[PDB]
């Protein structure tokens, strides 16, 4: 078969600056017509996948301007000329050759922007929740960039480890920021043998961690 | 050619069978080959059948061969995909999209233009663990008031959730569903609001679990 396969697998572009994704395929894309059977979609968070460029260098009726191709034979390119908040995606290159059809990795393309702190709330648990014997502590992070964050639990100030699990949504296409939960999970008994529950946040827009508390339990 | 829609999708048990249906809307399929394509949890695009206008063409990947089998019907203007002897790995969301290429009488077209339409997708599930609709816990708010829904213990995916029957939409996010140790999924969904409004605002999280037939709302209050 035909293994397509791109590079770099990830990007992060300022909007208005360029950016440009290769593809390349194991074996000639190049037909004996005279045209190369590569084509380019993207598939947007939550969004039916889009046809971008069809035989490496068309660009398909609806597509902005700013999107074009290049290439021939096993290598080729698409090319943004000025990124917009909302190309936040996974783009992928597919050969149209031969059956079977076959894709490259995908490419996810992140919107760079300036460093935003998140907002911390913290959630105990509902008394609705604690008849079913299980606590749920929820600690929210809003609205932030980049994405990489530290969010460490403490129950009494006892450090907490393997007992929670963290979300985090797609960036957002017009303000280019993520949010993130993390949810401690711990049994009734255990809830209310404490009283004191924080969850401390790390992050690169914060000076120094953020912690948001709560007593009960 | 405007829109396609994917439906059949659902939970099987390994061995088991389901038949997808690609519907077209706007445009008749007939003059054109279809494709499916899925994409496995949190993992890219995977080609999986296709099948040309007049059915003479009928195309698999290797993975599906022998198990799932593609027809066409223009009275109904609808692609079908049979899957039979169904796997765990077969678990994806399915994609239907059309060509818009002739291909004359099979794989090749020289007058190529490429998928144009695709759909939103169908979610395939295939295991062995029964079907268990969510419960719903609010999440109380405590300037700008958080405040949100815990929707735990589901499976199988999808749920959806609104606000105040999508009367409320901005300031919210819903969190990827996570699969817990217990093998079941949860989620939060959240919002932020006046700290002023809580007084006199109502805020109901609307949470639908298709797979079970649950249908939950849950009034979030101080």
């Amino acid at each position: 078969d035909i293994v397509m396969t791109q590079s770099p697998l990830s990007l992060s572009v300022t909007p208005g600056e360029p950016a440009s994704i290769s593809c390349r395929s194991s074996q000639s894309l190049l037909h004996t017509n005279g045209y190369n059977y590569l084509d380019w979609y993207v598939q947007k968070p939550g969004q039916s996948p889009q046809l971008l460029i069809y035989l490496a260098s068309n660009r398909a009726s609806g597509v902005p301007d700013r999107f074009s191709g290049s290439g021939s034979g096993t290598d080729f390119t698409l090319k943004i000329s000025r990124v917009e908040t909302e190309d936040v995606g996974v783009y992928y290159c597919m050969q149209a050759l031969q059956i079977p059809r076959t894709f490259g990795q995908g490419t996810k393309v992140e919107i760079k922007r300036t460093v935003a702190a998140p907002s911390v709330f913290i959630f105990p648990p509902s008394d609705e929740q604690l008849k079913s014997g299980t606590a749920s502590v929820v600690c929210l992070l809003n609205n932030f960039y980049p994405r990489e964050a530290k969010v460490q639990w403490k129950v009494d100030n006892a450090l907490q480890s393997g007992n929670s699990q963290e979300s985090v949504t797609e960036q957002d296409s017009k303000d280019s920021t993520y949010s993130l939960s993390s949810t401690l999970t711990l049994s009734k008994a255990d809830y209310e043998k404490h009283k004191v529950y924080a969850c401390e946040v790390t992050h690169q827009g914060l000076s120094s961690p953020v912690t948001k508390s709560f007593n009960r339990g | 050619e405007e829109q396609v829609l994917e439906s059949g999708g659902g939970l099987v048990k390994p061995g088991g069978s389901l038949r997808l249906s690609c519907a077209a809307s706007g445009f008749t399929f007939s003059p054109y080959s279809v494709f499916w394509v899925r994409q496995a949890p949190g993992k890219g695009l995977e080609w999986v059948s296709s099948i040309n206008s007049d059915s003479t063409y009928k195309y698999y990947a290797d993975s599906v061969k022998g198990r799932f089998t593609i027809s066409r019907d223009n009275a109904e203007n609808s692609i079908f995909l049979q899957m039979n002897s169904l796997r765990a790995e077969d678990t994806a969301v399915y994609y239907c999209a059309r060509d818009r290429s002739y291909y004359a009488f099979g794989s090749l077209s020289d007058y190529y233009y490429g998928l144009d339409v695709w759909g939103q997708g169908t979610l395939v599930t295939v295991s062995s663990a029964s079907t268990k609709g969510p419960s719903v816990f609010p999440l109380a708010p405590s300037g700008t008031a958080a405040l949100g829904c815990l929707v735990k213990d589901y499976f199988p995916e999808p749920v959806t959730v609104s606000w105040n029957s999508g009367a409320l939409t901005s300031g919210v996010h819903t969190f990827p569903a996570v699969l817990q140790s217990s093998g079941l999924y949860s989620l939060s969904s959240v919002v932020t609001v006046p700290s002023s409004s809580l007084g006199t605002q109502t805020y109901i999280c609307n949470v639908n679990h298709k797979p079970s037939n649950t249908k939950v709302d849950k009034k979030v209050e101080p």
